[PDB]
């Protein structure tokens, strides 16, 4: 069928079902071969000529079917995950100026949407997650001035909404990459992990939304928060949160915290308290 | 820092002349605010909000806030110009960034004392560089202190004209508000005592926030059609009283929306962006918004939504009342206090009814005269039945704290009125199930819930010669202790088992060890 | 309901030598049985589809019936049983109300005109 519509994708999926298992076929290949069915010879011709092909990109969703189809494959899927990763980061395209004096950003702009992130599967979706993260530590380890590219921002704000992936998503996020991030002291990435934190998602869990309060006190404190734009933030994003909580939530959240009451409201500000 | 001179600015506007003095004194704030950016406005409004001043001082301090905000022509050409330009969607959207820049470089921010530095006579350069701004400004960051304010001016009286003022200027500011309608069903649920009066403001408020939005989100997401249309217009000394299709019409448009319709009353959104996990929740929050603004009290607005199903209404099929019951249940428990409070003037009219005193002819059981079930063959009775379900409904969507508020009224109101043995029965089949949920939560409840029983046994059997059904009686009480109760209640039972007819005593021997 | 569906034409001989047989098989009070036979002609009565039907079930309801009864008297202290059979079946309200406007008129003023006309 055509390529545009989302549902072929669906229609694709079976047939990438087959390569996945033709992969568990790949050790030990003597026992249990499986031979090809016989109608799917014809849609299996497609995704191989396409594969050698060296033309794809994001007009049809033949990438998401490369990455769907060789997701479980450490050389077919190198080519279509980088293929979406150089365009939603612009490795090294251009120095596009943010507002306000020395801000640097790369010159990718566009992210992927709604319908082709929603096109791809939940291993090429973990594998992106993954990816992504490794580049940011990576730059905050490095000490770069540069500021991230916008697009890939927004495309880190748009793969946090799936609640599947809380094994790997805003759990370990919290829980290994603010730390992280906090001691290879740039307070760049942090500075756009908090505004990301304030005005880019809606659905998070209680407990989350107290262990990052409770982060953002122990931040706020030390580690000299004595610059205007850090405060700022800091003082948004601690009113932001604090006049959100549920109604019916806060009683059994607060009971879990009784016996160290310091480490959910501050002390400097009277306004949080 | 800030709140010290937050409380010296209204000290001394408190002492300030009215005139000129006023006028250049809110013009030089306002430059320092912004033609110098000290101080964010947002921390320097929330700072003079946050005072605790009593008599004329919070009115200056308010009326400082008003000036601040509207006066300043400044203010205004941007907040005008971010809702002219930006929209709240922006998932769906791919070209925001270029749009951030074109709004950043109309007006530019200062957040390091860049104004302040340049109007320094000596040259006064900053060399810091700054941080990655993706998506901030001014009017986001002032946003939350704006909602905070609105709260200030209506915990006071006389400042009505400046907070009508201040919404009918400032209301696109809530078309990027996150969670805009919890924010009105709270404030709206909160100030009930403060706004029973001035029906014109709260109009207004929701008025401002519906049609704030009324644009982005599609036809008919969260008022209905009739009350968009009717009393949507101006007050003439004559409010839009409604009809019992009003309210058949939202209770309708509820179950509809929980049963699961394929069109559904209300168009469907994306549950992962919005802030209602499912559309039952944004349902209910709507419909409660939408009844709560009404300038009618709330005693009448509860009669009528209790007589949507008491009184014999067409649109109510039956074999589906069950449904109706739950819409009206939770739409009740949700109201505040002066609406759900008169189920107790309908339990205490109900039991004064005649066929419970003095015409019992039906001589069978009354076991099964209040069983509701039994409204598949035409057996509904009289309201005894259907005030029954509606107890039980309301009780069991209801709070601990709800349900706390029953023994002062078992103990005060009903324990006087019973005399004959079917109001007692009565009672015993509206208390009865909730003993659990009672022991559960609050045992004090459960202590005074099992003396009144025992008062109101006591009373009845002093006040009738005889009791044909003391069989049931003797296994509810026994069943009572030997499962919820325990062995708490002893002390205040041997008076009164001492003092029953010989017969009770007879078979109630077991009660006291 | 059985007799009121299929058979209305048959004669009331067999009707009422059914229901006296079926009080004498098990005991009911008269006031129970005057009130099950009412409260079961207004049951059939409301269920009624629109058409023909309706019209039937009427006629068989508002003119039947009432040899029955007369039937009942002959063979059999019975006037105040129907006094409280109709005081019970009085009580309930919601039933009337649907039949009531179902029929768009007072039924109840027009049964007990027809009862009081065979005395």
């Amino acid at each position: 069928p055509d390529i545009n519509k989302p549902q072929s994708t669906h229609a694709f999926a079976m047939t990438c079902i087959w390569i996945h298992l033709n992969r568990k076929a790949q050790n030990d290949n003597s026992k249990l071969q499986i031979p090809i069915p016989h109608s799917l010879r014809l849609h299996h011709e497609f995704l191989q000529q396409s594969l050698r092909n060296k033309s794809l990109q994001m007009n049809d969703y033949k990438i998401a079917l490369l990455c769907n189809a060789y997701s479980t494959n450490s050389e077919c899927f190198t080519l279509p995950m980088g293929a979406l990763v150089e365009t939603i980061y612009g490795n090294g395209i251009m120095r596009i100026p943010l507002p306000g004096t020395n801000c640097m950003a790369s010159g990718s702009i566009t992210p992927l949407p709604m319908n082709l992130l929603d096109s791809l599967t939940v291993h090429a979706k973990m594998s992106l997650i993954h990816s992504i993260a490794t580049r940011v530590i990576k730059l905050a380890h490095a000490k770069s001035s540069v500021a991230l590219a916008p697009a890939l921002v927004e495309t880190y704000s748009r793969l946090l909404v799936y609640m599947e992936i809380e094994s790997l998503g805003i759990k370990g996020f919290i829980s290994q990459l603010l730390p992280t991030v906090f001691k290879s002291h740039a307070w760049g990435i942090l500075h756009t992990l908090l505004e990301m934190f304030s005005y880019r998602m809606h659905h998070i869990q209680p407990h989350y939304r107290v262990q990052l309060l409770s982060h953002l006190h122990t931040l706020a404190a030390v580690a000299q928060t004595n610059q205007n734009q850090l405060h700022l933030c800091v003082e948004s994003t601690a009113l932001r949160l604090i006049t959100a909580l549920g109604s019916s939530e806060v009683q059994p959240q607060f009971t879990r915290f009784l016996s160290d009451p310091k480490t959910v409201l501050s002390a400097e500000s009277e306004e949080l308290n | 820092h800030v709140r010290t001179f937050a409380d010296f600015l209204v000290y001394e506007f408190s002492t300030s002349a009215g005139g000129q003095q006023l006028n250049k004194c809110i013009e030089i704030l306002n430059d320092m605010v912004w033609k110098y950016n000290i101080v964010t406005l947002d921390r320097l409004i929330l700072c003079l909000a946050m005072r605790s001043h009593e008599g004329n001082e919070a009115q200056v301090c308010y009326f400082i806030i008003q000036l601040l905000l509207l006066k300043p022509n400044d203010f205004r050409n941007r907040v005008s110009d971010f809702v002219k330009e930006n929209s709240p969607e922006h998932w769906l959207q791919n070209d925001w960034h270029t749009k951030h820049m074109n709004y950043h470089k109309k007006y530019p921010e200062k957040l390091y004392f860049e104004g302040l530095a340049e109007q320094v006579d000596p040259p006064v350069q900053i060399q810091s560089p700054y941080l990655p701004i993706y998506f901030g400004n001014v009017c986001l960051r002032f946003l939350p202190v704006f909602d905070i304010v609105i709260h200030r001016f209506l915990e006071l009286l006389p400042v009505s004209k400046s907070l009508e003022t201040l919404l009918d200027h400032l209301g696109g500011l809530y078309k990027f508000h996150d969670r805009p309608v919890t924010y009105l069903y709270n404030t709206l649920h909160y100030y009930e005592m403060h706004l029973r009066d001035r029906a014109f403001l709260k109009r207004k408020l929701v008025h401002a926030i519906i049609g704030s939005l009324k644009d982005n989100r599609p036809q008919g997401w969260c008022l209905s059609d009739t009350y968009l249309k009717c009393a949507m217009n101006a007050r003439e000394e004559n409010p839009w009283v409604p009809d019992d299709t009003y309210y058949c019409r939202l209770i309708g448009r509820l179950v509809d929306t929980m049963a699961g319709k394929s069109p559904g009353p209300f168009p469907n959104c994306d549950w992962r962006f919005n802030e209602f996990p499912n559309p039952a929740a944004h349902a209910l929050h709507v419909t409660c918004v939408e009844l709560m603004a009404l300038a009618v009290s709330g005693k009448e607005v509860g009669n009528a939504l209790l007589n949507v199903v008491l009184k014999s209404q067409p649109l109510v099929p039956r074999e589906n009342i069950t449904a109706w019951m739950n819409a009206i249940g939770l739409i009740i428990t949700a109201l505040p206090e002066p609406y759900w409070i008169v189920l107790h003037d309908r339990i205490v009219s109900v039991i004064s009814s005649p066929s419970l005193t003095s015409e019992t002819e039906w001589v069978g059981y009354p076991f099964r005269l209040f069983d509701f079930t039994a409204c598949h063959q035409s057996y509904s009775e009289m309201s005894c039945s259907y005030t029954l379900a509606l107890a039980h409904a309301v009780w069991h969507h209801s709070s601990i704290g709800q349900l706390s508020l029953i023994p002062k009224f078992l103990t005060e109101v009903l324990l006087p009125i019973v005399k004959t043995e079917f109001q007692l029965l009565y009672v015993y089949h509206l208390v009865g199930p909730f003993l659990q949920r009672f022991q559960q939560e609050r045992t004090r409840c459960m202590i005074e819930i099992g003396v009144a029983f025992y008062d109101m046994l006591l009373n009845v059997d002093q006040c009738s010669t005889h009791l044909n059904y003391m069989d049931p009686i003797c296994d509810f009480l026994y069943h009572m202790k030997y499962m919820f109760t325990g062995d708490s209640v002893k002390e205040q039972v041997e008076k009164i088992i001492c003092n029953l007819k010989p017969a009770l005593k007879l078979r109630l021997r077991f009660i006291t060890h | 309901l059985l007799e009121g569906t299929m058979n209305l034409t048959g004669e009331t001989q067999s009707l009422v030598e059914q229901l006296t047989m079926v009080k004498r098989m098990q005991h009911i009070p008269t006031p129970l049985f005057v009130l099950e036979i009412w409260k079961a002609c207004f049951v059939g009565l409301i269920e009624s589809p629109e058409g023909t039907e309706e019209l039937k079930w009427t006629a068989f309801t508002f003119l039947k019936i009432p040899q029955v009864l007369v039937k009942l008297k002959k063979y059999s202290d019975f006037t105040e049983d129907v006094n409280c059979a109709f005081e019970f079946l009085l009580k309930l309200t919601p039933l009337l109300d649907k039949a009531d406007q179902r029929c768009n008129c007072d039924c109840t003023n027009f049964l007990l005109q027809e009862c009081g006309k065979q005395g």
